[PDB]
């Protein structure tokens, strides 16, 4: 019931096979390629921790208007980290997490002007 | 070291954008080119069956004609389209011709397109039920004529008000010959219409709401003749009827609802 | 045998239905939606002209190592225009053209260093 | 105005990248983050059956350990892998464990990984034919032992040279018990090996190419004993045999090819 995950920076984590399998990617590495240590070439250790707790908290289961209070506080981190989570959720294919992180960015956009947007997200003005 | 959002994969941007509501989406398309293209993505508009200026925060802002075109060109399944007040172009109108199954179309106040585009658009909407093509200031008799020449027979509610000098008896005649099912007909501000045209309305056997407000050359007293429309139920005839005769008119056709 | 194409900037061109149909996109607008004026929301008039001649020249038919001399001279244009052709080819879905333009960018990359690349293509250094 | 290449749609970038050859691809991955991710795309490496450092222009450049890991993790169908000379990591070796059907593996000169990663990798390549795991300076007895403990029986050619003090008779013993099909065996620079281990080679009934160069404690004269290997055909025994005796040895086993 325990599988071993490995971050890009080398650290190893032992997570339950079910929690770990919320990551389609991880799941498919486990099942069609009997990989025990499962290296995640893109996710570093700091990020895997978050990912793991997120999956753990959801082992048992728009708007921004429906983001579970827990998930909200979970995403209470700096852009840097937020950016890394969206990317990590995409590579690992953990729908739910990808789901909440996306709405979270969405909400950061809602209400602002393109300019405000360019500023909070450090986006270059292509038309200039 | 600035967070590298400019590198976020297109997949993700779409995912994010899929979380945004239509009006919001239009905003972001102005953030940067990568976003501008993605916001116009097929996956986000493809299914729309309704689209109206009203429901899209574009009150305080001007939608680049260019971008409006890019988004609408992604819709073929609209049954309700309102671009009321918006300034268009031919490319955009010709593109609207995709939605063959339009039921309701509102272009009042629109401008910037030709009599030809107009024709190609109405011609394609052959199951159109109600059209509001009023006050498109931008146009001439060419347009008006096109309008009455190509609105589908399926039409029941039509509003062609605002063409003081470009709409004439003959045009109402055409309209009438072609659209027997009309129920609501507004021809307000059709200053070229006089009581001689009244006979034409008698061929619309289902017309119950007619409106001739501000048709300044209609001799008020001659209106009585319209109560002779067997199915007529309401008559908007504002600004051309002096109270004196207005009260008479009302007493002569007590079954009518006149304002 | 003659269809009418319309650029984003309003101009209309009459091209033969067969030439016009080298654009899957255009083809499918013609066939499953009887559109006669066929508006191309993205392609402007200057670019449509190139697109049309390209399709015309190929009405009758990796490496960079196999780019037909004609196609080579056809792509002898400035970056701006090149950039617009790749985009236009993608929206219109004209494989062959998309095909040759991509190899042409490929060759501009081959041999250079990342830095050289950043310079010729005005790419920002994400890692700085 | 500057050409907006930084906004080229990912689709196009891939298309472009699909025109580049593998080594070229590795360069561009350092251009910027958007390109770095895309260059690692599945569609571009997914099918590879052979990846050999040799053929990758990586002569005057250092592949970021990180990026090497991200590309190889996209391959499961390799039959030929050579990362010779490259500096790895555990994540990368554990990942190589995907390619269950590896036939030929070259890691000589590699370093930066554990006795455990080594085990998980060899353990997964159960149909491995030839392995060159020579001079991995980085490692100790733990590794060497793992080597001889988990190379598949399927092995016919093996090269474990360069472990002066970490490889011993016992290790050759183990190796021999487990790998009956060996045909080429190189244990050059195995300075812990003396003639007492010679008996072990007699259990490899198909061994025709043995190499013991620079095993400095082998008393030259005792070599004769090796011509007694029924199938032995060639014997590399450089730098430990003085010409005098070397010419004698040759004359004693004229059927042997000794250099």
């Amino acid at each position: 019931p325990s599988i071993k995950l490995q971050s890009s920076d080398g650290e190893i984590f032992e997570v339950d096979v079910e929690i770990a399998k919320q990551s389609v990617t991880i799941k498919t590495m486990l099942e069609d390629l009997g990989m025990d240590p499962v290296p995640l070439p893109n996710v570093n250790a700091a990020i895997l921790k978050k990912v793991i707790q997120w999956c753990t908290h959801h082992k048992d289961d728009k708007r921004t208007d429906d983001i579970p209070v827990w998930d909200q506080e979970f995403l209470k981190v700096d852009q840097g980290t937020l950016f890394e989570l969206i990317l990590a959720a995409n590579y690992l294919d953990i729908k739910g997490l990808l789901d909440v992180t996306c709405k979270t960015v969405a909400n950061m956009i809602k209400g602002k002007t393109p300019e405000e947007i360019r500023k909070t997200f450090n986006i270059k003005n292509d038309f200039t | 070291p600035g967070v590298s959002w400019d590198s976020l994969p297109d997949e993700l941007l779409l995912g994010i954008f899929s979380c945004l509501c239509l009006p919001e989406l239009l905003k972001v398309s102005g953030v940067c080119k990568r976003w501008y293209r993605l916001a116009s993505d097929e996956s986000l508009w493809q299914t729309l069956d309704e689209f109206r200026v009203q429901h899209m925060d574009l009150s305080n802002s001007v939608i680049e004609v260019s971008t409006l075109h890019g988004i609408l060109s992604q819709c073929s399944k609209l049954q309700n389209l309102s671009l009321e007040g918006l300034r268009l172009s031919d490319p955009i109108v010709n593109t609207l011709a995709k939605n063959s199954n339009l039921v309701r179309l509102n272009l009042s106040g629109c401008s910037g397109f030709s009599e030809f585009a107009l024709q190609t658009l109405l011609s394609s909407c052959s199951r159109l039920d109600e059209l509001n093509l009023s006050w498109c200031f931008d146009f001439t008799e060419k347009h008006v004529q096109v309008a009455v020449a190509h609105v589908s027979e399926t039409i029941t509610q039509l509003n062609l008000s605002g063409y003081r000098k470009n709409l004439q008896k003959s045009d109402l005649s055409t309209l009438v010959r072609r659209c027997p099912n009309l129920v609501h007909l507004d021809l307000s501000d059709s200053v070229m219409l006089k009581n001689d045209c009244f006979q034409e309305f008698f061929q619309l056997n289902y017309l119950q709401h007619l409106s001739l407000s501000r048709c300044y050359d209609i001799i008020p007293e001659t209106l009585l003749e319209l109560g002779e429309i067997p199915t007529l139920k309401t008559l908007q005839v504002f600004g051309i009827v002096p109270d004196g005769t207005l009260q008479l008119l009302k007493e002569a056709l007590p079954h009518l609802q006149i304002n």
